[PDB]
């Protein structure tokens, strides 16, 4: 027998590259993913998947917190607007939830010429100030700057789709009950993900996808009471979340071609920002988690549900960013119960907002006038155990990374190596 | 078709290489250029073997270096019949230096023999 | 001079193929874009040939039939009174039909070979 | 008994859009580092089209995006964005420059922190506002204005653009071609010639004058919303001159940070002016005219379209054409001219610079190589580039083809 | 073993020429212009092999005779002699002139060889 | 007769040629940038020409030394809320009078609501305009070094790309240019420490058989002279002082570093040679000039001259502390048990020559102590009958890279060839 080469050989290695964003033809990912955008069954293929460990979830991130940062990077910053400020309570015509929630702050702040000052006032939530020695200021002026996000540019969540660069492809895992790690004998080829949209959030995940049969409980260890369990739901829960008071935008020039944008006055009654679930389809969708936890903890166990305990409103609320405005909801009003026509769940407000745990960067949010209704699809839950009959379950999130690997748990990047030998009968002559 | 025979065996795997080959070239600011950059250099190596052991422009080529026992002792039938690619792959993964030290080796006395026959036998 | 025989037929610009293939290859961030780009056109080309069996050659004959209705011209229409520009537009629809049919051939041509060296 | 051949190096190709590279203390001497053949094709026909064409955007581009990393580099003048008190300039002063020129004293920063000082310039009367004798500069409202760096030169070389290789750029070469449509006399390039990146408005300066005859080219003739581009048939020389003589100051505002503001004018204070020939300028009017009718003063807007925006030894002058363009058709002329200091090219308004003073006196002579009418008019500055572009298509080199032959493989 | 045949004789080093070819072509943004650079140095020299009609040879006979004018000397003061460095610079005046003879005898060829396939 | 061309690939031939090389090593700014992780094939019979002062790769290292010191300033406090008026009086609390009037207690007013604030400063940095201002608030910006960055040199080695090699002479005797008959190729350099210095060559590698002096146009007294040394001098460098840092805020999460209370006494920084060696090892650096310059004639040297601080002195980084040290008990006797160089302080610092940019060293906690090796000597000729007077001294960087890149070239590799053989018809 010979040696005979062969190129164009279809087997692959395990690989860690680059990829790169399309989208579907002043949005910051409309902006980033300009190139524009089918699926080979492998029949016998029988591919091992990590989700835990999988490299494109930590592209991902990094993709997303650059462009933030890019993204904000040549906006004006507010270094001239922390100063004393004079604050009294927003007392007119406010409902009882809401007292002392808003503040009227005065202030002396500069202009376009170096000689001159002004002042000028406008409303803070509560949230956004600390009082001193009456007297304010606002969180974070002493330990970082504050940068204003640009009134133009959006974040909004669109889909977007990684693809492999030429020499790579993308594996997929179509095994309808895949948990995350492990052997996948039903496996295609694509050149770019489903789309993904970049949506931020904690303990409940919003507009992903949906299991196709059964809710499906995932976790690097499931008897590892430290790590979390990403529970992904085979239906969707319609959440309808709203900021009712109608609100103003007042421009102020605070330097030559420099402007910050204060919040105005309320128009009309001033109400609790807040989120309606379902209360029929919230029981039955815990139903359906609960018959799956007990697959893995006990079909006589006792399983409750309890709401988050310790850490800042970043962690023990329902965090989400839509319409332009960042909502942190009270959750104990769904995590509440003990298995053997709606929920209205109150929301807080902020501008002044720490992205991605990090303590030295903030960023403000500028005001949206008028109204702001939003209707999302609960697609899926972050869930932890305490550390003998009854298991206790509550909330997680602050690790973006785990939002991101409930989409990209069916990927794996592998590396095109087409070159190969093995024996034949022939011979060069 | 983009590796659709993954999965087949090597007998019917080794047919429609023309898919695999055709969609090696056809695919941030820095980070774009060096994914572009190592497309090319990749390609480039693969092609620099196949031109170093005789093997340029061919899909299927044939050498004069012999089999060894040692590398794959196994019969063609259990191989080209039962093997897959990705388990052929990693049958012989330790051989694979030493085979293609082989090949180069093996053209460059050919070479010289050819030239050696141009010049009035 | 590079592309002096555009205008002339194509059975005489046909002798100028080394001349148009020798400047292909040569002739801040986009200089450098631009001579990756260059770089890439010229191996898509060269992998093309080398899948039809043409690596290495300007001029190469083939085992694929000219199919009349690609063109419905006979010769010296086509070799003389007849520029490469308006040939390029007489069968512009046809060129992934054509070049589907070269990779076919050369893929079955090699299997021949395979056999034959083993068989004899 | 035909069968297909496959030839690599056919001389075919496409129209293409790609990305053309320059080639030659200025700007462009910098920039376009590569230094610097044409080959006829015979019974090349060609489809030219000046109105829709890539290599225009593309040096309207390298134009923006030169200067502004020439400027980035440079000093930051905020400390100048304090209210300025203001007289006006007398003493030696003709009556065409009364109230033109102010003399402002203000507060500004010194090299240290806790120190201030007094200084006093003069600005041309555009550059400053009222807001009492309270004045401010003109942009301490919407942006910064940044020095420009003394040592670098904006002054206009000839510069080429280049194809990649893959590429090849085809001329027009018709005489009387009106940047539209076949051209039959066409041969291929390496580089596009030296083109002059000179701004101007109204008075197309320093460009390629036409062989024969005077041409009129628009993208729509007989619309109003396009520009009508003329390209001499001979040129019409214009000598420019700012004839005060003046002097400069440097003030120290920072750590190695330096402004330079306009002196005391040192000689007689005058108005600024250009000077063409009459009757060079009458028959020059005579010629459009005859082509005009083979097919049949400015106004609106800020200086920066209604007069003749010029860049004349590297001073910005806005310069009168009433004295050109006032006539029916059916020794010298003298165009009085304004200086700004305060510039905002290109139709910025995120963007200002400040121009230095010059020392001495300044004489320039140009030629008027075309006109841009609507009456006076563009100020679009794509069109300026246009009128040296209009020759030029950018194609793709395609090699690979394939056609009926007898030759079978084997 | 790269260059380690640089002192000896061309009839030994022609012996080595697979270590040279093999480590040409592997082993901010100036580290992406080294790596263009070396992929285009690359590419033009296997081009012009190409255009020669040598592709895929370290190797390759020619149809142009050699002229006593660009060298006057017997094999055996060159081969068994001389070494690689001083013969490039003894004919290096010579270059252009040897290029240009060998891409006009490989475009001859190749159409030499079209009309004889078709003609049998 | 019967000959024809014949054209081969992968000639083992080559021509001169520039390139970038890249850089290859084993919170340190070389490391970090050096990131590509590190081979001599003798050529037997192959003569080849260097020449030291006209080698590519000592230009390539200056301007690669020189990018990486202003990237790692950039992401740093920069420090103009100091460029205001000072009000300093003398440090008199225990000084051993080596220091008198070396120290200064300065008091200012920080405006970052404004507060009063004290520091140190040495006198080298501070400018009597009491009234005193920093040295450079008039010039440029002063960027504060961040203290997490280390400028400590590691062995770097350049490394050619594709396509190119460098060629390595091995001679024992080579002179930096002509003609060398040992070459060899490499991949890499043999590992350089980018060592900062002045006058006395520090850390480099010593000549395997005797002293080697190399210079360009010897008889040119506007040359500067490398002397490189078969064996190390081993000087013992310190700060004696028990320094302390006061964090001083500036800023919303920014710091300024001042140096703080001096623990103990304060005494006077200093540089110990051993008598014998140097004697010896001067000697040594004689018997070879005569070489050139005569059997008989009288060599002699001298300290330096006027000039820069920077270049008067012996100047370098140990332990990230800046000295300029007196080298003129080095540097003085006629050639027909230690020596105590006396040695300043700067904190804020003008590197290679330029005014437009400054850093300001961070003041380091504790004492500091460096052994090092002088390696070699950077001379230069007096403008004489019999009389040849040398001077330490030379400021130009350069000249410390080319005391290592010295031994190797780089050059381009052409594979292609043709030849006359025997052979026709392909
Ligand atoms: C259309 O094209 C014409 C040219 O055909 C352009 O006009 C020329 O513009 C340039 C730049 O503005 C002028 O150059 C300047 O000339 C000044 C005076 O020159 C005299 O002195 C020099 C001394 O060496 C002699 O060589 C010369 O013959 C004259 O006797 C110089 O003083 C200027 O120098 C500047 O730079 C140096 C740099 O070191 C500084 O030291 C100086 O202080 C100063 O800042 C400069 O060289 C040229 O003279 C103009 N030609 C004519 C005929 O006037 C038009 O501008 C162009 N049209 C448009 C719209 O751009
Ligand atoms: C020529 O080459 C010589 C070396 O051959 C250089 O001399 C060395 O220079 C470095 C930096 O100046 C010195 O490093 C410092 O050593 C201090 C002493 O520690 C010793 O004892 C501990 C006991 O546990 C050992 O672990 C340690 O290895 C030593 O043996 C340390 O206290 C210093 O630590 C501080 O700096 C480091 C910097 O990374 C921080 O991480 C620490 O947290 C801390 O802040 C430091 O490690 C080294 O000791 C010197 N060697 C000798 C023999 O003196 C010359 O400087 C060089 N010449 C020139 C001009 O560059
Ligand atoms: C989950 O997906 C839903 C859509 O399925 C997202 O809700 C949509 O959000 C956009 C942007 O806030 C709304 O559009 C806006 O409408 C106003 C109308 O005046 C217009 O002025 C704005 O410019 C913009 O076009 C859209 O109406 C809204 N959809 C619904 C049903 O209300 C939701 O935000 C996503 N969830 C999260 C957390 O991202
Ligand atoms: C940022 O620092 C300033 C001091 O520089 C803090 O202001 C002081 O707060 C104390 C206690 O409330 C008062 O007694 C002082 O009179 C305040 N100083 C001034 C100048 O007003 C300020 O509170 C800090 N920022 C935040 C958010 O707390
Ligand atoms: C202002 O808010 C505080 C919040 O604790 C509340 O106690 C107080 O009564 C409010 N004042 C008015 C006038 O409503
Ligand atoms: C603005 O400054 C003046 C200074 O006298 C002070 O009286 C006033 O209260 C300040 N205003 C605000 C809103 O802080
Ligand atoms: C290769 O085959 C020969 C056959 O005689 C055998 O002796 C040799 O050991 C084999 N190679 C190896 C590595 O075993
Ligand atoms: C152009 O056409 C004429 C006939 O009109 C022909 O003689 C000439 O050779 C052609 N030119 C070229 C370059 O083929
Ligand atoms: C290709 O299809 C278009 C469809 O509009 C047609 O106009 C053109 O003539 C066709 N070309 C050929 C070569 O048939
Ligand atoms: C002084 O300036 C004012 C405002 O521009 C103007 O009205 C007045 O006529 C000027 N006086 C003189 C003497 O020019
Ligand atoms: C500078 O400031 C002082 C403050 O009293 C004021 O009197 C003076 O008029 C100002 N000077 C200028 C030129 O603005
Ligand atoms: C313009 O003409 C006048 C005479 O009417 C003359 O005094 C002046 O100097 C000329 N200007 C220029 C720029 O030559
Ligand atoms: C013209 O300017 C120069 C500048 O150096 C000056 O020396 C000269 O005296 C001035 N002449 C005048 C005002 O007539
Ligand atoms: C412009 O200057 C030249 C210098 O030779 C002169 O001949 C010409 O007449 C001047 N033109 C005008 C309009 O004054
Ligand atoms: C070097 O030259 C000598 C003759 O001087 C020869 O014997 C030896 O073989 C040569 N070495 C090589 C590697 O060619
Ligand atoms: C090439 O020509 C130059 C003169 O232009 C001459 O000095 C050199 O020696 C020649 N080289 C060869 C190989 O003949
Ligand atoms: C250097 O050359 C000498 C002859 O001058 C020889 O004896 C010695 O062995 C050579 N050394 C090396 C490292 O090749
Ligand atoms: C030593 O270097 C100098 C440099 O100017 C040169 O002149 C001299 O000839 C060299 N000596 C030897 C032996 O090559
Ligand atoms: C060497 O120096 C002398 C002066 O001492 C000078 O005349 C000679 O030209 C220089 N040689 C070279 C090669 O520079
Ligand atoms: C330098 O210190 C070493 C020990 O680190 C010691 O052996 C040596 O003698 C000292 N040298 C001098 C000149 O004091």
């Amino acid at each position: 027998l010979w040696v005979t080469v062969y190129y164009g050989v279809p087997v692959w290695k395990d690989a860690e590259t680059t990829l790169f964003c399309a989208s579907d033809a002043h949005n910051v990912w409309a902006t980033h993913c300009c190139v524009p955008t089918q699926e080979i069954h492998l029949e016998n293929v029988t591919e091992e998947f990590n989700m835990w460990k999988n490299n494109m979830v930590e592209q991902m991130h990094t993709d997303i917190i650059s462009l933030w940062d890019q993204s904000l990077k040549p906006c004006v910053k507010l270094t001239p607007l922390c100063v004393t400020l004079q604050c009294t309570n927003v007392t007119n015509n406010i409902t009882d939830d809401m007292r002392g929630e808003l503040k009227n702050c005065s202030f002396n702040m500069t202009t376009e010429l170096r000689d001159k000052k002004q002042k000028v006032y406008s409303l803070f939530y509560r949230l956004d100030v600390v009082q001193i020695n009456k007297e304010y200021r606002l969180i974070n002026c002493n330990t970082s700057a504050i940068t204003q996000a640009c009134p133009k540019v959006s974040f909004e969540p669109i889909p977007i789709h990684y693809c492999a660069p030429a020499g790579f492809a993308i594996l997929k895992c179509k095994d309808k009950k895949f948990n995350g790690t492990g052997p996948c004998t039903n496996v295609s080829t694509v050149q770019c993900t489903h789309g993904i949209k970049p949506v931020v959030s904690t303990q409940l995940l919003l507009n992903g996808s949906l299991a196709e049969e059964e809710v499906i409980i995932r976790s690097e260890n499931i008897t590892n009471n430290a790590k979390n369990i990403l529970v992904q739901l085979n239906e969707s829960v319609q959440i309808n979340c709203t900021r009712p008071n109608n609100n103003t935008r007042k421009s102020i020039r605070i330097g030559p071609g420099q402007w910050f944008y204060a919040t105005g006055d309320i128009i009309g009654d001033i109400r609790q920002a807040h989120c309606n679930v379902s209360k029929a389809t919230w029981n039955e969708t815990l139903g359906k988690v609960v018959k799956q936890l007990r697959k893995h903890f006990g079909n006589n166990t006792i399983i409750r549900f309890a709401n988050s305990s310790g850490g800042d409103l970043e962690v023990t609320t329902h965090s989400f960013n839509c319409g332009g405005e960042f909502f942190y909801c009270n959750t104990s009003g769904l995590f509440n119960s003990t298995w053997i026509d709606s929920i209205t769940l109150p929301c807080r407000i902020k501008q002044i907002i720490n992205m991605w745990q990090r303590i030295g960067q903030a960023m403000y949010a500028p005001p949206i006038q008028g109204v702001i209704r939003c209707v999302s699809n609960i697609t899926g839950l972050i869930l932890t155990r305490d550390g003998s009959t009854t298991e206790t379950f509550r909330p997680g999130g602050g690790d973006m990374r785990d939002n991101w690997r409930s989409e990209l748990y069916k990927y794996k990047v592998v590396k095109i190596e087409p070159l190969g030998v093995a024996p034949t009968r022939c011979k060069r002559r | 078709g983009f590796l659709g025979a993954a999965g087949s065996t090597m007998g019917a795997a080794s047919m429609t290489l023309t898919v695999q080959a055709r969609n090696l070239l056809s695919g941030w600011g820095i980070k774009q250029l060096q994914a572009r950059v190592l497309a090319v250099e990749r390609y480039l190596r693969d092609q620099q073997l196949l031109g170093i052991w005789g093997c340029s422009g061919k899909l299927i080529c044939c050498t004069n270096v012999p089999w060894n026992s040692t590398w794959s002792n196994r019969n063609l039938s259990e191989i080209w019949d039962n093997m897959t690619w990705l388990q052929w792959d990693k049958e012989i993964s330790n051989y694979t230096q030493i085979i293609y030290g082989l090949l180069e080796e093996s053209q460059n006395q050919q070479e010289k023999n050819e030239q050696d026959l141009l010049a009035l036998d």
